[PDB]
C-alpha cells in the first residue's frame, strides 16, 4: 500500500509483524524474514551475532522451501537430513516466541527478559544440534535457553 | 536332453541351457546330474557347483545355498541364493573368518548360538576347501 | 569473456534442473555433474559487502571455479576456498595477475599457470 | 536332520549365515557392490 | 475473488506443477532401475515356481487354516495400486470366510495395513513397514519368510497377491498359491520325486516361500513405480490445465482492477 | 508473474492445511518417543 | 455488483443460479449453497424436512471442500470416508436436476413434479446410502427416487 | 475462565492436527476436539444461563464425552441441561452466586456428570 | 491486453523467433510451429504447398512429443516407425535453418536467397524419405536441398 510503503524508506529498523504468524500462536508474530536493520552488519553487532541471524534466517527460507515438497510427499518420504532442516527450522520457529511483561492476561505466564548474549547462545545452539532430542514444544514461550531444558524436563516427568 | 537353469536373485547365469552334467552339492551328500537323472529335489550347502557346457567346457560356480529341483522332463532348475564365481572370493581372508569364527564357537551361550556360529565355520571351511 | 562464457553456460544448465535439486541422488549422473557445478559456482559468486574484487581477482576465482578443480570442495569450503586461494594468489602471484591485467586477455602460459597456481594451492588445502 | 535344525533354526536362517560368510569374503572391491542387493531394510510393526 | 487470492493461488499451483515434474522424472528413473533389477529376478521366481506347476499339487479341501499375504509399499500417490491390492483381498478373505476357513493376513507396507485396518484389523498376524525407501533385495524377503515361518501360525493353504508388472502404462494383480508341506508330502504327484523325506521338503518349502515373496517384491516395485510416474504425468498436466485458466483469470482481473483505480481517480478529478 | 519459495502455505487453500497436517502429526510423534526416550535417560541416570 | 449484491437484502428466499452447474449439464442450475430462506427453520419446515437439508448442504460442502485437491492429485489420494463422500455428493448433485414441463420442447423429456414428501424421503435415502450400488448416472434428470432405480434398472440390460 | 482456557487450549490444539482423519495420543485428540466443536452447536432464540453453559462445558472438557459417539453429542447437552435444570437447580444457584468452581461444587459436577453419562 | 488485442486484429501472419532455437544453432531461429500465417490456405498458396506445410508441422510436432519419450524412457524405447520420424524431423529442423547473405561474416559459408519452389520440393522429398540414408548435418545450414546432396559428398568422401 502507499503509506506503508512510503515509510518504509524513513526508518532504520522495521519488524513487520505479520499475521500468518500470528495464527501459529508465536507472539510476538514478527517476520524473522521479512525485518530488517540498519545496524545489521558484522562490523557494528559482530561476526558471532551477524552469523547466527544469518543462519537463522537462511535456515527458515529453506524451511519454507521444504513446506511446498511436504504438501505432496508428506514428511515420511524426506531426506533424512531434510527432516533435519524441518526439526531445526520449527524449534527455531517456537524459541523466537517469547512470553511479555504485559501479555499476562492473554497468555497467563510470566514476562521474561532475555539480554542479548542469552539469544545469541541459544540460537547458536539450536542451530549446532545441542537441542536436537528434546521435543519442540519444549522451546515454545520461554525465555533462555535453560528455561526450554527445563520445560522439556518437565514435559518429560509428566509424560 | 536337460534344460539346466542356474539364476542367482541378481543375476542369472544359465537360463534353459541344454548342458551335459550339472555337479550340486546338496544337504544329503553331493552328486550329479545328467540328461535323464531321476527327479528329485534337494536343498543346497556352502558348496561349488561345477557346469559342464555341452562340449567338454567346464565352469565354477560357488554356491552358498539354495535349491535344486531335477524335474521329470530333464529339465533341472538350480536357484543359489547367491553364486559368486571363484575368481571373486579371497582366499586369505577366508582362512581369517575362519580361525575368527574358530575363536568364537568356545563362548557358545545357547545351542542356538552356537549353531549359528559353527554355521559359520562350516560355510568357511567350505570356502577354504573350494579355494584350496 | 573466456571465463564468463563458459559460467553463464554453466549457470543456465543449472538452473533448468535446479527443481531437482532437492531430490538430487536417484537422478542420472549428468544430473548429478550439473547439480553440483551448479551449488560450486553459485557460491562463487557470493560476495562479502563493500570488497569489491579487481577484474583480475575475479577472473582468478571463475576460473578455479569452472574448470572443474571445486568439484570436491564441499560447497560449505567454497566461501573460504574463494578467500585463502584469492590471499595467496594476490600475496605470492602478482607477476600473472598483472599480465593478466595489463595484457587483457589469458595469454596461453598465463593459463599454464593459473593451472599450475590453482592446482598447487588445492593440493592441500584442507 | 542337521545340528541347526536340533538346535531350533530354519533353512532361511542358515541360508542368510552361509551368504553372509560368502559375501564377507570377496575381492574387497566386489564387497561393495555386494552391499547393494543384499541386507534387509524391512521392519516388523508387533500387533 | 479478489487480485491477492488469484495470486497466490497461481502461486501455490505453480509450486505444485514444479514438484509433480520433479517426482515424475524421479520416479522415471528409479522405475528404469527397477526394470534392469527385475528381469534377472523374473527368470529366477519364475524357476522357483516351475516345481508346482509341472508337479500339479492340489490343495487339500478339508484345512481351515490360510494365509493371505498382500504386497505393497508405503509410499502413496501410485494410484489404484494400493487399492487394487486391498480390495482383493478383503474379497479372497470373505470367500474363505464364507467357505467356512480361519484367515489370516500379512500386510507388506503400511498402506495395506491401513486400507484392511477397519475391517480384517484382528486376522493381522503381522505386517511389514519400510517398504519402497529403497529398491527390495533377497534380505526383505528372506526376513518376511523369517517372520512369518516364526511366528506360529502354522497355515494350511497360502496365497499372495500383488501387482504384476505387466507395462510401462499397464499392471495385472496376481494370486499365487503357496502351500505347506502337509500338502506336498501327500500328493501323489509327489510320488516321483526320489530322496525325499519329509525334512529336506521341509528346508524345500521354506526357502520356496523365500522365492515367492521376493518375485512379489520386485514385481511389485517396479508396478508402484511405474504407477506413481504416471500419476506424477497426470497431476502435471492437470496443474498445467489449472494454471492456464487461474492466469486466464488474473489477466482478466488485473485489467479491471487498472480499469477501476483509474475511473475512481477520473471520477474524483472530474467531481471538483 | 511468478512464484516463490513457500507459496503453498501462503495461499491456505486445501494444500496448505493439509501440509500443515501433514507436519503436525508426524512432529507431535517424533516429540512423543522423544519425550520417553528424555524420562528413560531421566531414570536411568538418577543413581 | 452493487445491483444483485443490494437486491439480497430485499428478499426471504434466493435461488443462485449457477453458469458452472449449467456447465455440468444439471438443470435447474441452482447452487444449493449460495440459495437460502428465511423459513428453512425446524420450526416451519418440520424437523425431517430441516435435517434433510442440513445433511445435503453438508455433503456438498465437504465435496467442494474436496474439490480443489481432487482436481490435481486424483481421486485416489483420498481416504475411504472421503471417496464414500464424494460418490454420495455427485449422486446428491445429479438427484437436485430435474426435467421441467417448459423444457418438454427443449429436451424431449416429460416433465416432473415432485412434491414434497418425495423429495425429503429420496434424498433421506440417498444420504443414508440405501443407494451406493447404484451409478451415479441414474439420478441425472429423474422425478421421484423411484424412477432413478427404474433408471439404474435399465442401464444394466 | 476456569473452564473455557482448558477448552480453547484444546480446540487451539485440534485445529491444527484437524485437516486429515493414528497413535492413541493424537486420535484421543482429535475425539476431545471434535467432542467439543459439537458441544458448541445451539439453537436459535434459546440463549443458555452462564452457569449452565459452565456445566455443559465442564462435562464435555472433563474427558467424560469421549466415550460417546460424536453424533450423539447434542443428545446428551440437551437432555443433560433439562435433568440439571430440575433436578440440580440447587448447584446451578450455588454457581451463580458463588461466581465459581469451588471444590465442593467440583466434585459434584464430577458425580452428577459420571452418573448422568452412565445413564443415558 | 488492448494493445495486442487491437493489433492483432490487423496482422496477417506472424513469426516468432525464440531463444530455444538460437541455442541449438539454428538461423534464423524462427519458431516452426508457433509461426502462424492467414493465407496458409489451399486456396491460397495451392494444394501442393499446403500440404507440405502441414505435413512438415505434423512431423515436427510428433518430433517434439517423442522428445519426451525420448527423456523419460529412453531412446530404446522408441519403434521402428518413430526412430525414423524422429530422424526425418531433425533432418528437416536442419533443413529449415539456412545462410544469410547479411550474416557472412557470423556463420563462413555464403548466403543463399531459395526460391519458393526449390524450397517445396527440398521439403517434399525430405517427408517423402528419399534422403533417410544422408547425415543429418548434411542439412544444416545450406540452400537448396541440392546444396544438402553435394555437402553430403563433400563431407563423406
Amino acid at each position: 500500500d502507499p503509506a506503508p510503503a512510503t515509510t518504509f524508506a524513513h526508518l532504520d529498523a522495521t519488524t513487520v509483524l505479520s499475521r500468518a504468524i500470528a495464527e501459529l500462536g508465536i507472539y510476538p508474530a514478527v517476520d524473522p524474514l521479512d525485518s530488517t536493520s540498519r545496524i545489521m552488519d558484522p562490523n557494528i553487532v559482530g561476526s558471532e551475532h551477524y552469523d547466527v541471524a544469518r543462519g537463522v534466517q537462511k535456515i527458515l527460507q529453506d524451511y519454507k522451501s521444504l513446506q511446498d515438497i511436504i504438501a505432496i510427499l508428506g514428511m515420511d518420504e524426506l531426506s533424512e537430513e531434510d527432516k533435519l532442516t524441518v526439526s531445526r527450522a520449527r524449534k527455531i520457529q517456537r524459541f523466537l516466541s517469547q512470553p511479555f511483561q504485559v501479555a499476562e492476561v492473554f497468555t497467563g505466564h510470566l514476562g521474561k527478559l532475555v539480554p542479548l548474549k542469552e539469544t545469541i547462545k541459544g540460537f547458536q545452539q539450536i542451530l549446532a544440534g545441542e537441542y536436537d532430542h528434546l521435543p519442540e514444544q519444549a522451546f515454545y514461550m520461554v525465555g533462555p535457553i535453560e528455561e526450554a531444558v527445563a520445560k522439556a524436563d518437565k514435559l518429560a516427568e509428566e509424560h | 536332453q536337460m534344460s539346466f537353469t542356474f539364476a542367482s536373485p541378481t543375476q542369472v547365469f544359465f537360463n534353459s541351457a541344454n548342458v551335459r552334467q550339472v555337479d550340486v552339492p546338496t544337504q544329503t551328500g553331493a552328486f550329479g546330474i545328467l540328461a535323464a537323472h531321476v527327479p528329485t529335489l534337494q536343498v543346497l550347502r556352502p558348496g561349488l557347483v561345477v557346469v559342464h557346457a555341452e562340449d567338454g567346457t567346464t565352469s565354477k560356480y560357488f554356491v552358498s545355498s539354495g535349491s535344486v529341483t531335477v524335474n521329470a522332463d530333464s529339465s533341472v532348475q538350480l536357484l543359489a541364493e547367491e553364486a559368486v564365481t571363484l575368481d571373486m572370493l579371497d582366499l586369505g581372508a577366508a582362512k581369517a573368518n575362519l580361525e575368527k569364527a574358530q575363536s568364537e564357537l568356545l563362548g557358545a551361550a545357547d545351542e542356538a548360538t552356537r549353531a549359528e556360529i559353527q554355521i559359520r565355520i562350516e560355510a568357511n571351511e567350505a570356502l577354504v576347501k573350494a579355494l584350496e | 569473456k573466456q571465463v564468463a562464457g563458459t559460467m553463464k553456460l554453466e549457470l543456465a544448465q543449472y538452473r533448468e534442473v535446479a527443481a531437482f535439486a532437492q531430490f538430487g541422488s536417484d537422478l542420472d549422473a549428468a544430473t548429478q555433474q550439473l547439480l553440483s557445478r551448479g551449488v560450486r559456482l553459485t557460491e562463487l559468486l557470493k560476495q562479502g559487502q563493500y570488497s569489491p574484487m579487481a577484474i583480475e581477482e575475479q577472473v582468478a576465482v571463475i576460473y578455479a571455479g569452472v574448470r572443474g578443480y571445486l568439484d570436491k570442495l564441499e560447497p560449505s569450503k567454497i566461501t573460504k576456498f574463494e578467500n585463502a586461494f584469492l590471499s595467496h594468489v594476490i600475496s605470492q602471484h602478482q607477476a600473472l595477475l598483472s599480465k593478466i591485467r595489463t595484457d587483457g586477455k589469458i595469454s596461453e602460459e598465463s593459463d599454464a599457470k593459473l593451472k599450475e597456481i590453482v592446482t598447487n594451492f588445492l593440493a592441500g588445502f584442507e | 536332520v542337521a545340528y541347526w535344525r536340533q538346535a531350533g533354526l530354519s533353512y532361511i536362517r542358515y541360508s542368510q549365515i552361509c551368504a553372509k560368510a560368502v559375501r564377507d569374503a570377496l575381492k574387497t572391491e566386489f564387497k561393495a557392490n555386494a552391499m547393494k542387493t543384499s541386507g534387509s531394510t524391512i521392519k516388523i510393526v508387533k500387533v | 475473488a479478489t487480485l491477492k487470492d488469484i495470486t497466490r493461488r497461481l502461486k501455490s499451483i505453480k509450486n505444485i506443477q514444479k514438484i509433480t515434474k520433479s517426482m515424475k522424472m524421479v520416479a522415471a528413473a528409479k522405475y528404469a532401475r527397477a526394470e534392469r533389477e527385475l528381469k534377472p529376478a523374473r527368470v529366477y521366481g519364475v524357476g522357483s515356481l516351475a516345481l508346482y506347476e509341472k508337479a500339479d499339487i492340489k490343495t487339500p479341501e478339508d484345512k481351515k487354516k490360510h494365509l493371505i499375504i498382500g504386497v505393497s509399499s508405503d509410499r502413496g500417490l501410485c494410484g489404484a495400486i494400493h487399492s487394487s491390492v486391498a480390495k482383493q483381498m478383503k474379497s479372497e478373505a470373505a470367500n474363505l470366510a464364507a467357505a467356512g476357513k480361519e484367515v489370516k493376513i500379512i500386510g507388506v507396507g503400511d498402506k495395506i495395513r491401513s486400507i484392511l485396518h477397519r475391517t480384517h484389523s484382528d486376522q493381522f498376524l503381522v505386517t511389514f513397514k519400510e517398504v519402497g525407501r529403497r529398491p527390495p533385495t533377497f534380505g526383505d524377503a528372506s526376513v518376511i519368510a523369517l517372520e512369518l515361518l516364526n511366528s506360529g501360525y502354522e497355515f494350511d493353504e497360502g496365497s499372495i497377491i500383488f501387482n504384476r508388472f505387466r507395462s510401462v502404462i499397464s499392471y495385472k494383480t496376481e494370486e499365487k498359491p503357496i502351500f505347506s508341506l502337509d500338502t506336498i508330502s501327500s500328493a501323489e504327484s509327489m510320488s516321483i520325486y526320489d530322496d525325499i523325506d519329509a525334512d529336506v521338503l521341509r528346508n524345500y518349502q521354506e526357502y520356496s516361500l523365500a522365492n515367492i515373496i521376493y518375485y512379489s517384491l520386485k514385481e511389485s516395485t517396479t508396478s508402484e513405480q511405474s504407477a506413481r510416474m504416471t500419476a506424477m504425468d497426470n497431476a502435471s498436466k492437470n496443474a498445467s490445465e489449472m494454471i492456464d485458466k487461474l492466469t486466464l483469470t488474473f489477466n482478466r482481473t488485473r485489467q479491471a482492477v487498472i480499469t477501476k483505480e483509474l475511473i475512481e481517480i477520473i471520477s474524483g478529478a472530474a467531481a471538483l | 508473474v511468478r512464484s516463490s519459495a513457500g507459496a503453498v502455505r501462503d495461499a491456505g487453500g486445501a494444500f496448505g492445511k493439509r501440509e500443515q497436517a501433514e507436519e503436525e502429526r508426524y512432529f507431535r510423534a517424533r516429540a512423543k518417543e522423544q519425550l520417553a526416550a528424555l524420562k528413560k535417560h531421566h531414570e536411568n541416570e538418577i543413581s
